[PDB]
């Protein structure tokens, strides 16, 4: 069919970018373990990914526990139960929204912002000129941005928890009547450490894995032109939300199974 | 490029391999059925645990009466390495508490009789039943 | 192209295999209706369990008062190979315990008359007179 | 040097945030087992009190029939610094009322006999089952 | 042309799910009222079953005490096609159970007087009460 060739271009070269993400990638990561050089290098990097991005997850952190321990509270006094609120939002940030909306922010904002960084310093040639200063930078460059993520989601979450589960800690226990000594008691017992507290961890730092290469992928082969670098930042944002949940559904699964 | 499209397959190929594994342990047992004729299963469903003095042994399913008789004809669910079970077996009906599933808590025992032991296995049938878990029926006895 | 036309008709073949594998693993019965004069349902919602004897038969399908005599009037989901079946029936509502979901367990015997027996198949409005519960009649009952 | 700051207060504010989270979420001894073979266990699930004289001491980390003799081998958790109960012991299954766990509340004597003082620890297989409770039939029959 | 035709696709895509969410997920008569001056409501909130013989026939539009002589007016909600009741009735609130759910079973008969049949529709007021049903009465009555 007339058509069907048409798919026959896209199938092949669909396929070879990601050749282009796993080759890329490996050669980011492989020989001269330097340290002398990266360790002021690298905290720079965490100033632009950590530091900016740290003052959206709180200040939107508050918000998710206020509304969760508001739309809460009507949904126990239903089923008349007032201690179960300390063991229902404990219980929903700390495996359900926890990682997967605070992931969804550092893709918005450190997700985008760094695709936009890589594909400006391939556009004005600042990449293509380093060639010629023989240094290769993907081990220069990319690494110390692809360590810089994996390294901060983790702690971008833990901000995220607590901060969620102190806002929710406010609206129920002091506005909505509850004594605080009852509060806690219940979230004391509540959840253990083996198979929840470390189990927040481990569904975040597998997205940190996929959310710094999916945006440092895009701006390492996005067109150097003005318009193909804003198409490759909402490329970014809109596969790694399908990442996120792509994921986060079969990480459930292994979990709770 | 001729290397792309292999480490292209390569990261998929990997990529599936580390997804079915991931899916495979997230989702069983050869047994023998045994055959029961009951008075009343109502609120025993499907899948319903077989318990030998409160520890699982099986499932309960089958869900069909013999159109001939009219007993309740359930096969049971028991594993094959169940081989030295005496005859003396009682089968009786519980619900742990109130509500909770109505499932078969069936009693055994070790009376060996003075003519040998028969065996229970693959497709025999205890005619021992339980009737009732209707309250209706006694509470309806003592008020009139 | 060679190549280009292989691959699309490779894709192609695998997206209308896993599609039909998908319905397969993740999915009835012709039957015959019955009308009956329940006299009270409080508490029987829509597919409420028929049994008979417990076993589950058919379904509450219906849930429909007749607006000319308020003598509620409910259509059954009986399974046509139920054919052999007498006049000679009780229906009766249970609750399997406390508070369940208040299903209808009915009784058929076994009493054959001397004017030969009469069916009950497609549309029989059977006529129970089971006058269920309340339970303070019985309450003032040891309360004299 | 302004970067340098920040990300020493970032650090710190994850170190604080995760030692919160930690003291709150998550508020552990070592023993030896002790085995016991019963008659019903009925109702018992693991990690049920077990108790002398009715305060527990202890956990039911077992619940496994013995798959050669159907007898209810039964392995519970107590404390490594009990060393000084004797044989006289009798098992028995309590509840709490009517319906609280039907956990095990055991007994036992300082009765020491002609022949030594013999101990239980570290494997021992206890032997005064209760025989407990087979309280559905012990309603059901007392009612008639 | 082509982007003429998809967003019919998507404004017609949003249809079929806007009757999805109203007709499958969430899903009614007008009626006529009837008043009803009682003794003792004390668990009876609005929309519970009304009730005739069990079978509901109605349910409750009115928690309100007319603040002037202190007897609580109930105005039921009867339905339009319900235009032969007789005056005859009985009015008593029951539950289903120990605490189903404190719901209005009025009683009803056909018992026509020598005097006419007096019609029970569009706002009658009915005199009779059950201020009885408390949960003191039997911890009074089973001890004294």
């Amino acid at each position: 069919l007339n058509a069907l060739a048409s798919l026959g271009h896209k199938g092949i070269k669909t396929l070879r970018t990601f050749g282009r993400a796993g080759l890329m990638l490996f050669n980011a990561l492989v020989g001269k373990p330097e340290f002398r050089k990266h360790a002021p290098l690298l905290v720079r990097q965490l100033y632009n990914v950590g530091v900016l991005s740290m003052l959206i997850i709180v200040v939107s952190g508050v918000f998710i526990g206020m509304v969760l321990g508001l739309q809460g509270y009507l949904v126990l006094t239903t089923y008349s139960a007032e201690t179960s609120l300390g063991m229902l939002v404990a219980l929903s940030l700390l495996r359900e929204l926890g990682p997967v909306v605070a992931a969804l922010l550092f893709a918005g904002r450190a997700g985008s912002a760094l695709t936009a960084e890589i594909g400006l310093m391939r556009a004005t040639e600042q990449l293509s000129s380093m060639e010629m200063m023989a240094v290769d930078p993907l081990r220069r460059v990319i690494s110390p941005r692809f360590w810089a993520g994996v390294i901060s989601l983790p702690l971008l979450t833990v901000i995220f928890v607590a901060v969620g589960i102190w806002g929710g800690s406010l609206v129920g226990v002091s506005w909505k009547g509850i004594d605080s000594g009852f509060f806690w008691s219940a979230m004391q017992n509540a959840v253990d450490w083996r198979m929840d507290l470390v189990n927040c961890l481990i569904k975040s730092v597998v997205f940190a894995i996929t959310v710094t290469w999916i945006s440092l992928f895009n701006g390492y082969d996005a067109i150097p032109t003005s318009a193909g670098i804003s198409r490759a930042t909402t490329r970014t944002v809109v596969h790694s939300s399908l990442a996120v949940l792509g994921l986060d559904f079969v990480l459930t699964a292994l979990m709770f199974g | 490029k001729k290397n792309e499209i292999w480490v292209g397959i390569f990261l998929l190929a990997a990529l599936l391999a580390a997804l079915f594994v991931c899916l495979k342990a997230a989702n069983t047992e050869p047994t023998y059925t045994l055959y029961a004729t009951f008075d009343n299963i109502g609120g025993l469903k499907a899948r319903s645990p077989v318990s030998i003095g409160g520890v699982v042994v099986g499932r309960v399913a089958d869900i069909t009466l013999d159109p001939k008789t009219y007993l309740p004809r359930v096969t049971l669910e028991i594993e094959q390495r169940y081989n030295h079970i005496p005859d003396t077996s009682s089968l009786s009906i519980r619900t742990s508490g109130l509500l909770g599933e109505q499932y078969l808590a069936l009693n055994v025992g070790f009376e060996d009789p003075e003519l040998g032991t028969a065996i229970l296995k693959d497709g025999d049938t205890i005619q021992d039943t339980k009737s009732a878990m209707v309250l209706e029926d006694l509470i309806g006895q003592f008020l009139y």
